[PDB]
């Protein structure tokens, strides 16, 4: 499923990711589309830190959902 | 006092004793 | 472990992964002078109680802290 992760510059990054993907597996999709390190990342969403242990169905992470890119 | 606001920035749940985000620092008001 | 705390100056505390709140405002006391009874410890938006540890709150290495 197509998901989206919005910078902190305005600009949004397309994804495509499983149910199943951990946030560990995420943030290392998106270093290959931004070179930014996953230890130079966290991920924002409904309000709160995703653990890089949890997977997106933990979180509850939708089809065409947005995860906000805050970098650390 | 007042309630957990979502920060503008990227949604986070921050705490009402703080003014700005604790995640990008952005302000709380606009 | 260390950690940080914000105050606008910024200190940094060297603790164990468990040390329990008590302990920490005890440390800051001793480097800013701050009473213990007279500072609040803000982490993830809901406030550090006394009574529990950092493990608690998941405060990992290098976690930043804010007093109020
Ligand atoms: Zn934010």
């Amino acid at each position: 499923m197509q998901i989206f992760v919005k910078t902190l510059t305005g600009k949004t990054i397309t994804l495509e990711v499983e149910p199943s993907d951990t946030i560990e597996n995420v943030k290392a999709k998106i270093q290959d589309k931004e070179g930014i390190p996953p230890d130079q990342q966290r991920l924002i969403f409904a309000g709160k830190q995703l653990e890089d242990g949890r997977t997106l169905s933990d979180y509850n992470i939708q089809k065409e959902s947005t995860l906000h890119l805050v970098l650390r | 006092e007042g309630a957990q606001w979502n920060c503008t920035a990227c949604t986070f749940l921050n705490h009402p004793a703080l003014i700005r985000c604790e995640q990008c620092e952005m302000p709380r008001h606009f």
